[PDB]
């Protein structure tokens, strides 16, 4: 028997570090994650009482949009529908949303607008794309936001809710945006997504774009397809398209662009962000191939994080360094590499990569600054890099000293990556 | 377990659970017709991936007997209104493409689990998809 | 200031007037008035040359000449000191 | 300190000692922002001595941002006017509005982005409004202060008008705009020459009639080099006769202005006796390269990297007929003769 | 050499230096026998923390700034067979790891509380409805009236 | 059943700290202008004596002390001092000349600022072996038996600083801006010169900002098309820039409006993370302090994501300062270790103080006590041989002021047993700090004594509840201290006295408040 009050009396750092590892899964009727359902010599298959018929007839058609996906093993659903009455009213769940909003959207990610039970209520999805918590906006402003926003007006405003089309049908996109139009809730949403599982966009995408100027609190735009990346957020050489594109006033507002799952961003010759002249961050989430010599990188952006990629080329900094100190690549690798591991190299582990470095004694302190100016000429004022899960970088990876210090570059899942030299 | 990382990465979680729902319907249809034998009754049946009979004709005959031989022996008569039937067979062709993709994914899952049976011969199902599309 | 043989076309004039809009700044604004090319190994500076110089230039101006200067400023310079010091009749004291 | 520097900046002190005046102005900005007055309006709640003090700081802040604009070089990096809004007693605020409009015009010199037409048109409507405001200032002819007041207001609004129509002529070449440039240049001449015929000769000593006449005679010489016209030639003769008759209290700057006008006159002779070339899209001429190098020499002189290298210690710095005519003209009429 | 972790009751726990530099706070404290007070931790809880560090001397933990390796890491077999203790003494272990800044003990010792908040029976979510107040009784009546029809 | 006023009283501490211990104690110089003298015959015969008092070999012994024991202070500003021995040679060559170039007088002002730093950071045992007590007392005319440790090294430090300023003022340094002005001020800023003259240091710092931004250099990375002299020039300029932002943030307040520091180390901005971490590590640990001390005067809570980010960069700079080289054969390495470790202990203390005040997280009071003991353990450790002068750097005066003021403020309202022993330990430490801080040490002792007597007043008068808010004389005295020093840090009254003939015109508890303000006035900490 778990005790909620004894949990809610201990202070807020421990509660953050509880709800950071409880990812979003507030329920006991969680689906199995999709790593054991494939790593198995077995297929879990179904094979139904007096009470469960009432729930599957009366509760279930309200939730038949987002929960018909889990029709395999319907013991999951007739376990789910007893959580579905009381889990959104739970004190642990509301405390998780309180310490989420008090730490600015860090703990559990991206509450989502949806339209179920005829209300236009919020929703929370876990990583398995299951709703668990659905709140209408009056209740969400009442008993989680106003329970932590007592008197300071820099915390009453709630502007982190995602929008996330491809969750729901385009007719429901239209009805959701109409009900969102008749209220003054465009400043409530914080980011939008894009789906659509030459220039032929879907109806829901056009409906989303034609009201995107009205937000005035929008950041963090994201798409999910290679046949949709080229159409609205890549420049592509197009300079005049009045309708169906993404309204240059609202290109200025956004902070980052997430690129969810694709094959290549440089399907054409150049994958240029010449516009979006105000974004600071960019996250490549599951793109298969990217070429760092094929992105144009706007005038002041800071972070290029990237994860789950399969092939990286690199900024080919080495080919410009070898013009400077004027050696061959074999002679460079044999003579001008020191591989120093003093103490900050050994702080973050990287037990699979071997971090290397040029010579302080065999380069005479100028053509050393030129060799560093090559690297800062090829980066063009970025700082945060964050290579997660990768494989088989083609060129060698070259990172400057001022950015490899202070943990501003960070290779996390080091399996096939190796030999990052730091200059 | 070499290819399981780029197999989960080929899909969303939502699409992976939709596909598991669709081939769970397929394996229920194969067990009620005894194409693959059930291990036991009144117990949780756990059929392997090594010995799952998948072919073009089995997928298409599943598609017949569930999706497009719409018998429904008490509720056939709800195909009168033209707009409702247009939405309903748009739903039929959408679920047709989704079940073909799900069973293609089931074939791709079973070929790595040492099952030499699941060869889809995908031009057959493309001809079926183009037939229903026409 | 432009954007082989001879020619008589006039593409030089539109880019040339835009070049005037840079030349005017760097010559008639910055170079002529706001540029004092200094040298620090050649410049003398101390506090023995200028102290008795200021003593002389304050002992030179007598008392009653200063009131004629202030009367000239009051009668003939009203559009300059009013932005800074307001009324110069308050400054006779 | 702020009051003494705003008195000294109504003379040629910020041009005989420009770096010292920039450091004095940085101290004046530091001393003015020390008091932390974010609103210069007389509020009813305060002491009526403190309201007079805030009125005093308003009328000192206007003159201080005026002298902030009039020293906007690269040798003056700390600004006060950034904390003011823009237009896009009651006579000192008029000079403030005219100088702020002059700033909104002349900020397009060093940058490359040419201004829009709607911006210059809004400046033109506001210019006509302030022209009506300046032309309505009544003045007693026996009270010399109000005459000098009206002279300052009318000369500043004529300078802003001339710069606006110069930007019309340059950035867009609007039809019937050179006539307006010649018209306002004749207005400036008819203002300055008028002061010799009324025994108020000290009106032509205010430092705006050096700045304005420098801009006007340099632009009319530069236009008479390339595009000839009889009215422009008569205007250039009038500008040269006026430049020869500016008061002697300017001293070295007047003689350097005469030198610059003479150099742009000799450059017309060099443009005439040397034929223009081409390259299909690019044009070559020695006058073009000499005018390139006249900017490049002064950008080298206002590069304070060499004083930095001298200040960091033992670091010593280790640095056809076309080129012949260019080097002979730069040896004969050097651009570094206008420096001090 | 050796350090001394003085507990909150007063006992002295001599720990090896390389083992006790798992705690980031002590490893930063050593940059001055080196004793150091740990004020809010009982002797048994500090003994459990030191036994955790004695086991996980040789193990390798994620980089403390992760999304995937820190949230989606499973607990060890020893860490799950180590925290089968009283619930209040479990929270006191978490308080001890949050004082001493031992991040992987605050990682594996706090995914257990996550596995206890989820995976609990839906009957005793209905039982634990307003154990903390969180609702007016009018809204409690409205919520219990909305789902009165099922049970 | 507890003390409920305490959160909205710690939120008041976040304002009392800024308006007493930051602005009122170190950066307030209440000057009248109808009483202050102004002459160029008093100083021109006084600084002549202070320049004739030093000799050649004494100056070279000062420079040897700088080369052996102070490399964490000048090397950011002036570079390595082996290039500066030539400048001391050229100063003693050019001593008798009568036509001084400005390029000579800037190096004279720079080496007199270096001499000021050497006098301020020298122990009294090494000082007595170099200089002589008696000619100084035969000149100044004071108490004869007033040896260096009894309050005389501060006088010679201040007078060497004033002679370096007089040699700057002979340069006409406003008319000839050069980087040696910025270097001389960055040498003088390591002393208590920014606290003996808190209005002159702000104006010299404004002149150094004007001198720096005269060069129009924003990117200190050496470009590919640069002169190989100009590359090392921009590298040294970048070191001077981050040293200048470090000595520029520490003088922020209402009497210094023009600020140079514009960047952010967490989460527009212009100039950061382009530069190699060599001695910008001293800046990066102060911007991480600026992100905490920008919420003193501000009236909004810092978001907890910002405090967690600051905690993570604290751990990163802990492991970075432990990654520094162990050059034990040079004594300046331990002093650089002490500076870059005392700064991170200071920022850790301020971080967990703001956790305790704004949010009351896990054991944050114990973390405040722990980092207070770490600050004590860094200062008491320097009481050994060869490193006694490490406790003279002005950051320990700032930090001990903040820490003993917060512990004396917290001992009043919370009856604790570890805070009491901690306060006794900091009182013993404040009575053992070096005497070269001068009057600021006595004012810190007075402020701690005033807070202790205010604790004795807290137990005396019973707390008056009123339901919605409380009432007590201690609360009104703490309200009034901020109002008095805000009245003293308002230059509008000197403006009304400056524009001309303008004249400035505008129970049980009140008796106790006025008696406590008459007996223990807050205006004693200004002078
Ligand atoms: N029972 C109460 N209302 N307590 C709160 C009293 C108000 C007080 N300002 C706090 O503390
Ligand atoms: N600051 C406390 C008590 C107080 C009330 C009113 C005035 C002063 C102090 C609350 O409020
Ligand atoms: N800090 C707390 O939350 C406890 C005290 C608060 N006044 C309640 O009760
Ligand atoms: C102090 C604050 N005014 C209360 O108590
Ligand atoms: N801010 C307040 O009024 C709170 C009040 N001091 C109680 O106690
Ligand atoms: C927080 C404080 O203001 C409240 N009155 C309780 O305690
Ligand atoms: C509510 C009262 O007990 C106090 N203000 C707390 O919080």
């Amino acid at each position: 028997s778990f005790n909620p009050v004894r949990f809610l009396e201990l202070p807020i750092d421990i509660r953050k570090e509880v709800y950071f590892h409880l990812d979003g899964n507030f329920c006991g009727a969680h689906p199995y994650p999709i790593d054991i359902l494939y790593k198995s010599n077995d297929v879990e298959l179904p094979g139904r009482s007096k009470r469960s018929k009432k729930l599957l007839r009366y509760m279930y058609p309200v939730f038949a949009t987002y929960l018909n996906i889990f029709e395999y093993s319907p013991q999951l659903i007739e376990k789910w529908l007893e959580y579905a009455f009381w889990l959104r009213y739970d004190c642990l769940v509301l405390d998780c949303f309180k310490v989420n909003h008090l730490y600015d959207g860090t703990l559990i990610d991206a509450l989502e607008w949806t339209y179920l039970d005829n209300e236009l209520r919020l929703a929370y999805f876990n990583k398995a794309s299951m709703l668990e918590v659905w709140y209408t906006f009056k209740e969400y402003k009442k008993w989680v936001i106003d329970s932590v926003a007592f008197d300071e007006l820099d915390l009453l405003n709630v502007s982190n809710i995602q929008f996330n089309i491809d969750n729901l049908t385009p007719q429901l996109v239209d009805k959701c945006l109409s009900i969102l139009e008749q209220k003054d809730l465009f400043a409530t949403i914080g980011e939008v997504q894009f789906g659509q599982d030459n220039q032929l966009t879907s109806i829901s995408v056009i409906r989303t774009i034609r009201s995107m100027e009205s937000m005035k609190s929008l950041r963090k735009i994201t798409v999910r397809g290679e046949k949709l990346y080229e159409l609205l957020i890549n420049f592509h050489g197009f300079r005049d398209n009045p309708g169906k594109t993404i309204s240059y006033i609202v290109k200025r507002r956004i902070n980052e662009i997430r690129l969810s799952r694709m094959n290549q961003i440089s399907r054409t010759g150049l994958a240029d962000f010449t516009r979006w002249d105000n974004l600071q961050k960019l996250v490549l989430s599951r793109v298969a191939y990217i070429d760092l010599n094929s992105i144009v990188f706007p005038k002041n952006f800071k972070s290029l994080t990237m994860k789950r990629v399969s092939k990286i080329k690199w900024w080919n900094i080495e080919e410009n360094i070898l013009k400077e100190l004027k050696v061959d690549k074999r002679t460079f690798k044999s003579l001008y590499i020191k591989e120093d591991d003093s103490k900050f190299t050994k702080f973050f582990n990287l037990r699979h990569t071997r971090i290397k470095e040029l010579d302080k004694s065999e380069i005479n302190q100028i053509t050393y600054l030129r060799c560093q100016a090559i690297v800062w000429l090829s980066f063009r004022t970025l700082n945060h890099i964050k290579l997660q899960n990768v494989s088989e970088v083609f060129n060698n990876i070259i990172v400057p000293r001022a950015l490899f210090d202070s943990k501003r570059v960070e290779i996390y899942r080091c399996e096939k990556i190796s030999q990052v030299l730091v200059i | 377990e070499d290819r399981f990382q780029e197999l989960v990465d080929s899909l969303k979680p939502r699409t992976a659970h939709q596909y598991k729902t669709y081939y769970t319907k397929y394996i229920q249809w194969c067990q009620l017709n005894q194409i693959i034998p059930t291990p036991e009754d009144n117990s949780v049946n756990s059929v392997p991936y090594k010995d799952l009979p998948i072919s073009a004709e089995l997928i298409h005959w599943f598609l017949l007997d569930t999706l497009i031989t719409d018998d429904k022996p008490g509720e056939k008569r709800e195909e009168t209104e033209d707009l409702d039937e247009e939405e309903e067979n748009s739903f039929k062709i959408a679920t047709l493409k989704k079940i073909i993709g799900s069973l293609n994914f089931l074939s791709k899952l079973c070929k790595v689990h040492e099952n030499p049976n699941a060869n889809i011969d995908t031009k057959y199902l493309e001809s079926v998809t183009k037939l229903h599309t026409h | 200031m432009f954007n082989i043989t001879a020619s008589s076309s006039k593409e030089y004039l539109p880019d040339l007037l835009l070049f005037w809009q840079n030349y005017e700044y760097w010559i008639t604004n910055i170079g002529l008035y706001k540029t004092k090319q200094r040298d620090l190994t050649r410049t003398p500076a101390n506090l023995d040359t200028d102290t008795e110089e200021c003593m002389f230039w304050m002992n030179y101006l007598q008392k009653d000449q200063s009131f004629q200067l202030m009367n000239f400023a009051m009668e003939n310079l009203g559009a300059l000191y009013f932005g800074s010091i307001g009324d110069i009749s308050e400054l006779y004291l | 300190l702020v009051q003494a520097y705003l008195i000294l900046a109504t003379t040629t002190f910020p041009y005989d000692e420009p770096l010292l005046a920039n450091s004095l102005l940085t101290q004046c900005i530091h001393t003015f922002k020390n008091f932390h007055v974010d609103d210069f309006r007389p509020l009813l709640n305060d002491d009526p001595v403190e309201s007079i003090a805030k009125v005093t700081l308003g009328r000192i802040f206007y003159r201080l941002c005026g002298c902030d604009y009039l020293q906007s070089g690269p040798r003056k990096p700390i600004a006060l006017h950034t904390e003011v809004s823009s237009l896009l007693n009651s006579t000192e605020v008029l000079y403030w509005k005219i100088i702020s409009l002059d700033r909104d015009l002349d900020q397009y010199l060093n940058k490359s982005s040419k201004p829009p037409l709607k911006t210059l048109d809004a400046i033109r409507r506001e210019l006509d409004i302030f022209q009506y405001k300046v032309d309505s200032l009544e003045e007693d002819f026996r009270s010399n202060n109000s005459r000098f007041q009206k002279f300052i207001a009318l000369f500043q609004i004529s300078t802003v008008s001339w710069k606006l129509f110069k930007m019309y002529l340059i950035y867009y070449d609007t039809a019937d705009s050179l006539l307006k440039v010649i018209h306002y240049s004749k207005v400036i001449i008819s203002l300055i020459v008028n002061n010799f015929h009324a025994k108020s000769e000290f009106f032509n000593r205010h430092p705006m009639v050096m700045q304005t006449i420098t801009r006007v005679v340099s632009f009319i010489s530069f236009y008479q080099i390339f595009v000839e016209s009889a009215a422009v030639k008569q205007l250039l003769v009038d500008l040269t006769e006026l430049t020869a008759n500016l008061p002697t209290i300017f001293g070295s700057k007047l003689d350097k202005l005469v030198y610059l006008t003479e150099r742009l006159s000799k450059l017309k002779l060099l443009w005439d006796k040397v034929q223009l070339l081409d390259s299909g899209d690019s044009f070559y001429h020695p006058v073009f390269k000499i005018l390139q190098n006249d900017i490049k020499i002064i950008e080298l002189k206002n590069d304070e990297m060499f004083s930095l290298i001298k200040g960091l210690g033992s670091l010593v710095p280790l640095n056809s007929d076309f080129r012949t005519i260019v080097e002979e003209f730069q040896s004969e009429y050097n651009i570094s003769d206008i420096l001090s | 050499s050796n350090v001394v972790l003085v507990s909150g009751e007063g006992e002295r726990f001599t720990v090896d230096k390389k083992i006790a530099e798992r705690s980031l706070l002590l490893k930063n404290y050593l940059n001055d026998e080196i004793v150091m007070p740990v004020p809010n931790v009982r002797s048994s809880v500090l003994q459990k923390v030191i036994e955790w560090a004695e086991h996980h001397r040789d193990s390798n933990f994620p980089d403390e700034d992760d999304d995937d390796s820190r949230k989606s890491a499973p607990v060890d077999s020893w860490d799950r067979e180590f925290l089968k203790v009283d619930q209040e003494m479990l929270y006191e272990i978490i308080l001890a790891a949050n004082y001493l800044n031992i991040k992987p003990l605050l990682d594996a010792g706090c995914k257990v509380v996550a596995e206890m908040i989820r995976g609990r029976s839906p009957e005793e979510i209905r039982r634990t409805f307003n154990i903390v107040n969180d609702f007016t009784p009018e809204e409690e009546a409205a919520i219990r009236r909305e789902n009165e029809w099922a049970e | 059943s507890s003390k409920e006023y305490l959160p909205d009283l710690l939120l008041f501490w976040q304002n009392y700290e800024y308006w007493i211990t930051n602005i009122g104690l170190y950066k307030t110089k209440q000057r009248d202008l109808t009483r202050t003298p102004a002459n160029l015959d008093t100083d021109t015969e006084e600084c002549m004596f202070w320049m004739n008092y030093l000799q050649k070999d004494q100056s070279f012994q000062l420079m040897n002390f700088a080369m052996e024991n102070l490399g964490a202070l000048y090397f950011g500003s002036i570079g390595d001092i082996s290039e500066l021995y030539l400048r001391v040679e050229q100063y003693w060559d050019r001593r008798a000349d009568k036509n001084h170039s400005v390029d000579g007088k800037y190096w004279d002002a720079l080496i007199w600022s270096v001499f000021t730093m050497c006098i301020y950071y020298m122990p009294v045992e090494k000082l007595a072996e170099i200089f002589s007590v008696y000619p100084l007392h035969e000149y100044l005319g004071s108490n004869k038996r007033l040896n260096w440790e009894d309050g005389m090294q501060l006088v010679m430090c201040q007078n060497f600083a004033r002679c370096s300023l007089f040699q700057l003022k002979q340069c006409d340094f406003m008319a000839h801006p050069d980087i040696r002005l910025v270097q001389a001020y960055l040498i003088l800023a390591t002393t208590t010169f920014p606290y003996d003259e808190p209005l002159l240091a702000n104006s010299l710092l404004t002149q150094c900002i004007h001198t720096f931004k005269n060069f129009h250099v924003d990117d200190f990375r050496p470009l590919l098309n640069d002169d190989p002299v100009e590359s090392i020039a921009k590298v040294t300029l970048g070191r001077i820039f981050y040293r200048l932002c470090g000595c520029d943030y520490l003088q922020s307040g209402p009497r210094k409006p023009i600020a140079l520091h514009t960047e952010v180390s967490s989460l527009n901005v212009d100039v950061y993370r382009e530069e190699n971490s060599t001695e910008v590590l001293y800046w990066k640990i102060i911007s991480l302090d600026r992100d905490l001390d920008q919420y003193l005067n501000k009236s909004s809570k810092p978001p907890l994501k910002t405090l967690d980010a600051i905690r993570r960069e604290l751990d990163i700079f802990q492991y970075k300062v432990d990654s520094l080289e162990e050059d034990f054969r040079s004594n300046n390495s331990r002093f650089q270790k002490f500076i870059a470790l005392f700064q991170i202990s200071t920022v850790s203390w301020k971080l967990f103080k703001m956790y305790l005040i704004y949010y009351d997280t896990a054991d944050s009071l114990l973390k405040v006590i722990h980092y207070s003991k770490v600050i004590i353990s860094l200062i008491v450790n320097n009481f050994h041989a060869k490193s006694e002068f490490f406790n003279r750097h002005p950051m320990v005066m700032q930090t001990i002021t903040r820490v003993v003021s917060f512990i004396s403020f917290y001992q009043i309202f919370v009856e604790s047993a570890a805070v009491k022993q901690l306060l006794v330990d900091l009182t013993e430490l404040t009575a053992n700090l070096p005497t070269i801080f001068g009057s600021k040490l006595d004012k810190l002792v007075y402020l701690t004594e005033r807070l202790s007597k205010l604790k004795l007043l807290w137990d005396k008068v019973q707390l008056l509840d009123s339901g919605d808010s409380f009432y007590h004389p201690v609360f009104k005295i703490l309200q009034n201290d901020i109002k008095i020093i805000e009245l003293k840090n308002d230059e509008m009254f000197s403006l009304i006295k400056g524009l001309g003939s303008l004249v400035p015109l505008n129970s049980d508890f009140r008796t106790i408040v006025e008696e406590f303000q008459s007996e223990y006035n807050i205006s004693d900490i200004l002078s």
